[PDB]
RNA sequence: GAUAAGUGCUGAAAGCAUCUAAGCAUGAAGCCCCCCUCAAGAUGAGAUUUCCCAUUCCGCAAGGAAGUAAGAUCCCUGAAA
RNA sequence: UGGCACCUCGAUGUCGGCUCAUCGCAUCCUGGGGCUGUAGUCAGUCCCAAGGGUUGGGCUGUUCGCCCAUUAAAGCGGUACGCGAGCUGGGUUCAGAACGUCGUGAGACAGUUCGGUCCCUAUCCGUCGCGGGCGCAGGAAAUUUGAGAGGAGCUGUCCUUAG
RNA sequence: UAUACGUUAAGUGGAAAAGGAUGUGGAGUUGCUUAGACAACU
């Protein structure tokens, strides 16, 4: 359950180490976004010479959530972190390698990329 | 139209062939059994009226047992009607079995849900709470009456009071199972009221 | 459709109606529909 | 009125019945017509010659007479010799068809429309871009006619849609 | 289902024209329904099924009183309330 | 914004916010249309329409406004500039103190600044719930019709039609 | 639920202007008109 003022890690070479929300897309007064989901975010702390860089606004999926997400066949998955990737409007990655394992509901989202790119999708 | 009495018996799940785990509610019906048919001629509209559920006869009175006499049946613990039902399919002392029912129909649960006892405006009305810190002295109190120029308060200015024990409908449920040896529904999902409680289980009037 | 307190013909053509206690002006140009109101 | 004055000649054919309530029936060829008419109107039936009188001159009834006598007109020949009303399909890939007794028509939507004739009315399709309508009664003609038109009324811009037979279809430049 | 703005058909007054005057349509998240809940104190107190049965006193009657029928309650064990 | 001084000085508590709404339509979105200097996508303007909906933050006591990020949309007003015997008390106008400035001065603002007690057990109507009594031409047990009342009423994106 | 004679169709009556209008009633003037008008038809 990932809202305003959550900070994420981001889990990708990006130059972005940890981003802030700054808002939940898609509805007016939605609150809470879940594996899968787009965010707006700030750049909280980024690797020195990284292409996304402190400070920056940008858009990012989130791949990983402590809360996790419930399948249809009864099942659960949970994670110890928050992750997101850094992503553009094409729902391609800004960065070039994801890091650590991401839940398989990207593919259900389409981004087919970001779930080539992961050592393990779940 | 088709209907049919029952009791809750409780919420369980159960896997669907394609893997997926359904939650369901179980409801028991013995065969309900016709006690009257009303009609527009004699009683200004059509209905069926099924009783369920066997009374012992030292808790029936009198007037009960004559009632269910026509239908050559034990008296019922709970009678109810049914409107915009075939007239002709029904006769006096039928009785209406979970059968009527298949796996995969729609139909709508009525119960009356459970009690909750006298309820503020927060629980009863969904209502926000004043800020808890920051000198509040304003927590769970169901907000100003309204303004000033009336000298009175509107009606339905939503206050504390009882809450629960409303008849209530569910609409669009799936029926899952019908197991006509233990005359049981499964429909997914949850139903109003508590367990052992009476439920109406109808074709879905949206249908 | 010109809803305005004063309806006239703008051109020769322009025909004066009444219809439902409603004076209007129908005309072959279309920008010359009007209705008082 | 110079309208409600006038006097129809039966043509041979057509017989015209009358109930004493206004209400002037008229077989003929095409079929039968009935259309009871306001009481206060003096309809009368001299050997195929067919008048109309006005009892007293005055706005209501001044109106009424010129009517009447229109409307009686319109039944008459209706019977004999029936109305029609032509349609034509401007547009690429606009055209028209007949499934039995309604009209399909095919004018750009994503789906058919169809339009099944009230009783009384035939719509013939000679070619697969024009549409005739036929019956006896001049309103219901004009009716389906409109009915049809306003499925896809004629645009300015190239002149797309069903429009009447001579509809002069104000055009307008695009680019 | 009936309408609003709008679109009309037939059609005179006013040989033409005109959605309108008579007449006939179409047409909105809106109106009346459909859907959910309460509802006969609706004093206009409704309807249907079933049950009980014409007792004993007095008073000239009107009427009053006393036991009861069907049924219910008090009281008691409780909660799904 | 004013004009008037008719009610209130043996008291009708203030700006902003919070809780709870309710109404008008001069309609912000959604719905239906006329005209277009409307090709399409978009728009402009006018008409009908009040059913529902109409965001979260940074700065500031703020209303407002600017900005950040969204949304179909981020409507305008009335209700004692709705709502303090419902809350808060940051701003402002009690007593302290200080700066600038003015004054011979006590002190003052043509300006700032830090700190500063928000009382009341609900009688009546009103509002939300729950009972007792009687009535409804006999006494009871169930099941009901619906005059009438309330509730709900929102909307995005994608695929297809079809490049 | 008077009498007589007219007006209004807007529930005007029972709320407001400039302005607009083939609403309707009553007076008057005047252009043309069976050597044939207005309208519609070559
Ligand atoms: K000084
Ligand atoms: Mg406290
Ligand atoms: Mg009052
Ligand atoms: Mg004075
Ligand atoms: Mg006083
Ligand atoms: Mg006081
Ligand atoms: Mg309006
Ligand atoms: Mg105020
Ligand atoms: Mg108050
Ligand atoms: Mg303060
Ligand atoms: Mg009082
Ligand atoms: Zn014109």
């Amino acid at each position: 359950m990932i809202q305003q003022e959550t900070r994420l890690k981001v889990a990708d070479n990006s130059g972005a180490r940890e981003v802030l929300t700054i808002k939940v897309l898609g509805g007016s007064g939605r609150k809470t976004a879940n594996i899968g989901d787009v965010i707006v975010c700030t750049v909280k702390q980024a690797t020195p010479g990284g292409v996304v860089k402190k400070g920056e606004v940008v858009k990012a999926v989130i791949v990983r959530t402590k809360s996790g997400a419930r399948r249809s066949d009864g099942s659960y998955i949970s994670f110890d972190e928050n992750a997101c990737v850094i992503i553009r409007d094409d729902k391609s990655p800004r960065g070039t390698r994801i890091f650590g394992p991401v839940a398989r509901e990207l593919r259900e989202n389409n981004f087919m990329k970001i779930v080539s790119l992961a050592p393990e999708v779940i | 139209t088709k209907g049919i009495l029952g009791r809750k018996i409780g919420m369980t799940q159960v896997f669907a062939e394609n893997g997926d785990l359904i939650p369901v509610t179980v409801i028991e019906a013995a065969p309900n059994v016709v006690l009257q048919k009303k009609t527009a001629e004699n009683d200004g509209y059509e209905a069926i009226q099924l009783g369920f559920d066997d009374k012992r006869e030292k808790l029936s009175n009198k007037p009960e047992k004559g009632h269910v006499a026509k239908a050559e049946t034990a008296p019922k613990r709970f009678v109810k009607e049914l409107r915009g039902v075939e007239m002709d399919a029904y006769e006096v002392g039928q009785e209406v079995k979970v059968e009527i029912f298949s796996a995969g129909e729609i139909v709508d649960v009525t119960g009356v849900s459970k009690g909750k006892g006298f309820q503020g405006a927060i629980k009863r009305h969904g209502q926000s709470r004043g800020p808890m810190s920051h000198g509040s002295r304003y927590h769970r109190r169901p907000g100003s009456m309204g303004p000033v120029d009336p000298n009175r308060v509107f009606k339905g200015k939503l206050l504390p009071g009882r809450m629960g024990g409303e008849q209530i409908t569910v609409q669009n449920l799936e029926i899952v199972k019908v197991d006509a040896e233990r005359n049981l529904l499964l429909i997914k999902g949850n139903v109003p009221g508590a367990k052992k409680s009476l439920i109406t289980v109808k074709s879905a009037v949206k249908s | 459709m010109k809803v305005r307190p004063s309806v006239k013909p703008i051109c020769e053509k322009c025909k004066v109606i009444r219809r439902k206690g409603k004076v209007m002006v129908i005309c072959e140009n279309p920008k010359h529909k009007q209705k008082q109101g | 009125s110079r309208v409600g004055k006038k006097l129809l000649e039966i043509p041979s054919d057509v017989t015209v019945t009358l109930n004493d309530n206004n209400t002037v029936a008229v077989k003929g060829p095409k079929g039968e017509l009935t259309r009871t008419f306001h009481p206060d109107m003096e309809i009368k039936v001299e050997d195929n010659v067919l008048t109309v009188a006005r009892p007293s001159d005055q706005k209501e009834h001044r109106a009424l007479h010129g009517t009447t006598r229109s409307l009686l007109g319109n039944m008459v020949e209706g019977v004999s010799k029936g109305f029609e009303r032509g349609l034509e399909l401007v547009g690429v890939g606009y055209r028209a068809s007949k499934s039995g007794n309604k009209l399909v028509l095919n004018v750009g939507y994503s789906h058919p429309v169809e339009i099944v004739p009230e009783e009384g009315i035939e719509i013939e399709v000679p070619s697969q871009t024009k549409v005739v309508v036929k019956g006896t009664d001049k309103e219901r003609v004009g009716a389906i006619a409109a009915n049809i038109r306003a499925v896809r009324s004629p645009e300015p811009y190239k002149g797309k849609g069903i429009r009447y037979e001579g509809e002069v279809v104000r055009r307008k430049e695009g680019k």
